[PDB]
This record gives C-alpha cells, sequence and structure tokens, in this order.
C-alpha cells in the first residue's frame, strides 16, 4: 500500500517499477492481454498522478479508457 | 499526451 513519502525515498531507478507491479494487476482485471502495454503507456505519466490512480478506481479507469483509445487509433 | 508507442511493461526476457 504506496505513500507518496515511500515512493520518493526509494531510488528514482526503482519507482516505476513498484507502481508498475501495482498498477499492472488492475489493469489486467479491465483488458487481460493488453495490460502489459496499457501499463507501460500509463508509466509515463507523472508519479504523483500514477499514485492517485491506484488509490481511486475512477481515475484509473478514466486513463485506462484514455490508453485504449489511442490503441484503437493506431490498429 | 499518452504514447501508443511506449514498451510493454512486465514482459518476460526467455529464449
Amino acid at each position: 500500500p504506496l505513500t507518496a513519502s515511500m515512493l520518493a525515498s526509494a531510488p528514482p531507478q526503482e519507482q516505476k517499477q513498484m507502481l508498475g507491479e501495482r498498477l499492472f494487476p488492475l489493469i489486467q482485471a479491465m483488458h487481460p492481454t493488453l495490460a502489459g502495454k496499457i501499463t507501460g503507456m500509463l508509466l509515463e505519466i507523472d508519479n504523483s498522478e500514477l499514485l492517485h490512480m491506484l488509490e481511486s478506481p475512477e481515475s484509473l479507469r478514466s486513463k485506462v479508457d484514455e490508453a485504449v483509445a489511442v490503441l484503437q487509433a493506431h490498429q | 499526451e499518452l504514447n501508443p508507442n511506449a514498451e510493454v511493461w512486465g514482459a518476460p526476457v526467455l529464449h
């Protein structure tokens, strides 16, 4: 269960990994095969926003829907 | 804006 304080103290090089491990299973529940791709897309967003998404299903849904729209337009 | 070319996260490296 991730706070901003715990994430920011981790080495910048492992922060995205910590967020990914938490985001991927949440996304996989919506998109069972596209979860890795969508997670990769979302990981480019600021960590502050990503932390909010982990705690708020509605914010995560809206970002996932945005990634899927983008993928739909690229084949 | 999100990037459609962002890499697949968590894909295992095997042969």
